[PDB]
């Protein structure tokens, strides 16, 4: 019982694009290609979040 | 729009200043106090003859009067091919004049904002809300994903955040990516969602007196003075008009043809 | 060498002339504006000099690719040699000193002049391709 | 550029043409500048 | 670090607690807002820009004069919203001079010792409830020029009821100092360089700041912004929306251990 | 060297820099400080000029070179300002209501002018080019102008009826008038209390610097609206006591001088 809890604002998408593009340089190529052969299904992709 | 390949060895063409003066129109916008202080019914013809000495054919120069900055800001219609706005400086109206400059020194692509039924947000830094009218009192209520308001209740406008009161023109910039509920007096105001595309090159603003205070960009980190923002100290309006006439070539040099293909409805004074 | 090549040509054999700094590129200082306006304040394009054995090119963006799709602006220069060069040794360097200082450049039709005020950033994803 | 600077095997060319991951990883782990540069460009094109 | 400070950094041209934000605003701003929950709204709006919940902090100061009394810089990034008053120009400048730069200050005992300013980076910064700095330059014989070392009424006054004042006297000259030591304290400060983690946004007015005592230069750095305003809500909205640009002008690498506006050495 | 526009001077890009000449120029030059009467009023000391001279001596200037000239205010100072030192510094108090006048004063003392007399009673006058202005100085300078057409008849004014003329100055102490070039004008000025001169702006006056005390960048020493240059001889400071202003001027005198070039 209380005034309904407010779900706070998350992030404007431009900031997110900046952040993901900045993460893009942290990727290892051998390991990336090794990941790029595992058939990521729904379970596989949404279990590690 | 096609690629334009040019040679760096090409020869400069002769001065086109006379041709553009002959085939274009000039509009001068001045406050009513200018005509009051001048106190002469034939001053338009005197300035026209002086411009003719400068090269402009008779009738190409058009003189338009506005009561004051606040009144001029209500849908400023700029007619001629080249527009020069003589804006008197008032230390109390630094934002308002700036807003006016921001409205007329830039190209804006605007669409209607039907606030009473729709929820609006700003997508990027180029997006603003331009509201114009006799009295624009805008209150804003930021919202969240659950549609609730932040420090505001969508059902109680009294809690909406006040961003403008009794404004003839106001450019509202809010946080991007956030939906807001808007409450503005639609009877005496009209609010439009606008994107600034780029500079409007055929409009120059001459600030008569004061200091450089115009800020035509909402970004706090930039306060650029383009070549179309002039500033002249003054004590007599006749001197102001004489210096405008004498340096007309310099003023037009700082200006370029509009170049934009519009969709709006505005009359023009063209030759 | 020249009489040897003359005899080979007369016999219709393969000829060959060695050139140090061959004069293969006709002089041409030009530019192309892929984005332009009458006021020439937001310009995107590339300017080049092809002189003698030298090709300097410089791609410029006035907006610094802020509104570009991936914040990347792609520049391309194609120079067609009037004769086939073989066994060529070339030096490639990542800056064009010729187009790295401010200048005033006539417009394509000579109607006016625009201002160029370079600030040099390293070129990205450089690819030089020699085609036959 | 590879097959010129790096004379690649018949099997390696066969695999590279058909995007066989085995040859791709063997070349990447080899620290082959050409294929690593290509793959880095492909990764950098992954941009929101 | 210190053992590798005097070592080169070689780089190739062909190669290719989290942060906290403090907002210093005048109390009249909060009065104009008239809302008792505006801080939460601004915190969430910042969170849209990527600042976690408990990162942004809002510090209130009565006015420019009061804020200048030993200012404290708390967060990693310090954006100071300073209202412009044509009558307080110098004071504003002084605050900026004390806030946008790093200073190294030593105690000054004016009663027992004369003092001189060695170079152009040396100033005398005094802060407190009210300062009244009176200066008597001396000569090689230690006799006052236009002043009497015994008679303090002949001293030349350079400050009157100042909450903060940066005094610049002629270098290489000894000065006898009369300061209201009871109500304020003076220190011999040296300007080290810019303080990159503090930005100053002047709300309204024109560009009048002068953070350098030299008359020949009045540099406007990227950390000195100016905005026209009518409603404080618009001011805070433009501060929030362009927080990216504001932080870009700053560097997080100037936050000392303590919040003081000057390093202090005995 | 002097002003060698007439003849070329050839120099190598390898000639070793000579030592600092700051001490030598300080020894062999004079310095004038122009300050308003308010500064003297706030500085109640009667020997403050002597103290400033001593402080300058601590900075190198000999004890016969620093001079202090007092003017009542900008409007009065603008009446034929005479600057006779090798280096001139004008502490100019800022008032928002006199901006143009300030600018005019600066425009007159920060630039070199070649002036000729004017007889508004005898001849018509026109301004040939952008550098040509009409500088009027005196106790009260009221200037009215009537432009003339090619037939000598006035435009929007009657040459005989001065009341119909267009007013460009009223009760001014100094005013720079800029009219449309190529147009003859019939002028009407108070010759009793005003002298008007036909002047050409040759170039900057490099031995005169203006330190604007308080305010903002409002000086416009160019008639052209499109340009408001701020030269390195146009300084601005913030102030609350005049003693601090004078101490700042004394301490950074080397920087002020290097921003100026000696008298030719
Ligand atoms: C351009 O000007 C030159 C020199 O004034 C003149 O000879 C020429 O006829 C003019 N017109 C063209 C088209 O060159
Ligand atoms: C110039 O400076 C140098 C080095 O300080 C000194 O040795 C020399 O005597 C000075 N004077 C001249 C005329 O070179
Ligand atoms: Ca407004
Ligand atoms: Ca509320
Ligand atoms: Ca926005
Ligand atoms: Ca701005
Ligand atoms: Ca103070
Ligand atoms: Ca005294
Ligand atoms: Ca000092
Ligand atoms: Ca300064
Ligand atoms: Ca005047
Ligand atoms: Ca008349
Ligand atoms: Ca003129
Ligand atoms: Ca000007
Ligand atoms: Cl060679
Ligand atoms: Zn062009």
């Amino acid at each position: 019982n209380s005034v309904t809890v407010r779900q706070d604002l998350e992030r404007q998408l431009g900031e997110l694009r900046e952040e993901f593009n900045a993460l893009s340089q942290e990727i290892a190529m051998s390991q990336l290609i090794d990941l790029a052969l595992l058939p990521l299904d729904m379970f596989s992709m949404f279990s590690g979040i | 729009n096609l690629p334009i390949t040019g040679s760096m060895d090409t020869a400069y063409a002769n001065s086109t200043q006379e041709e553009t003066f002959l085939t274009s129109t000039l509009c001068l916008y001045y406050p009513t106090e200018a005509a009051t202080e001048i106190n002469d019914n034939s001053w338009k013809d005197t300035l026209s003859q002086l411009f003719l000495t400068k090269g402009w054919p008779t009738g190409s120069v058009y003189f338009k009067e506005y009561t004051d900055i606040a009144s001029f800001s209500v849908d400023p219609q700029l007619y001629c091919d080249y527009n020069v706005v003589l804006m008197k400086y008032d230390a109390t109206l630094q934002l308002d004049m700036s807003e006016l400059a921001d409205l007329i020194l830039n190209e804006w692509l605007c669409n209607p904002m039907d606030i009473t039924l729709y929820y609006y947000q700003q997508t990027d830094e180029a997006n603003k809300w331009i509201s114009m009218g006799s009295s624009c009192t805008i209150k804003v209520c930021p919202l969240n994903t659950q549609t609730l308001g932040i420090g505001c209740l969508t059902t109680d406008t009294a809690t909406f955040e006040e961003v403008a009161t009794a404004e003839k023109l106001v450019i509202t910039d809010v946080v991007d990516g956030v939906n807001h509920k808007l409450d503005v007096t639609t009877a005496t105001c009209t609010i439009r969602n606008c994107k600034k595309l780029g500079p409007r090159e055929n409009v120059a603003v001459i600030q008569v007196g004061g200091s450089d205070v115009l800020d035509i960009t909402a970004d706090p980190t930039t306060a650029p003075q383009t070549e179309r923002m002039m500033r002249i100290n003054w004590k007599k309006w006749w001197q102001v008009f004489y210096t405008v006439v004498d340096y007309v070539n310099q003023i037009i040099q700082a200006m370029s043809k509009r170049s934009r293909s519009l969709n709006s409805a505005a009359f023009y004074y063209r030759i | 060498e020249y009489i040897e090549n003359w005899n080979l040509q007369n016999r219709r054999q393969r000829t060959g002339f060695t050139f140090h700094k061959p004069n293969i590129f006709p002089y041409s200082a030009s530019f192309t504006l892929n984005r332009s306006q009458p006021a020439h304040d937001n310009l995107m394009g590339t300017m080049w000099l092809n002189a003698g054995s030298e090709i300097q090119v410089a791609g410029f963006d006035y907006s610094c690719a802020i509104n570009a799709p991936a914040n990347i602006q792609q520049f391309e220069h194609i120079v067609q040699l009037r004769r086939v060069l073989t066994t060529a040794t070339i030096t490639l360097l990542p800056d064009a000193e010729r187009f790295s200082f401010p200048r005033v450049i006539n417009s394509a039709d000579g109607a006016t002049t625009w201002y160029f005020n370079p600030v040099i950033l390293r070129p990205n994803n450089v690819e030089v391709e020699f085609l036959l | 550029n590879l097959n010129d600077n790096y004379g690649i095997s018949r099997q390696q060319a066969f695999n590279l043409l058909r995007s066989d991951p085995r040859v791709l990883r063997e070349f990447i782990n080899q620290d082959n500048p050409i294929i690593r540069n290509r793959i880095e460009q492909l990764i950098m094109q992954c941009r929101l």
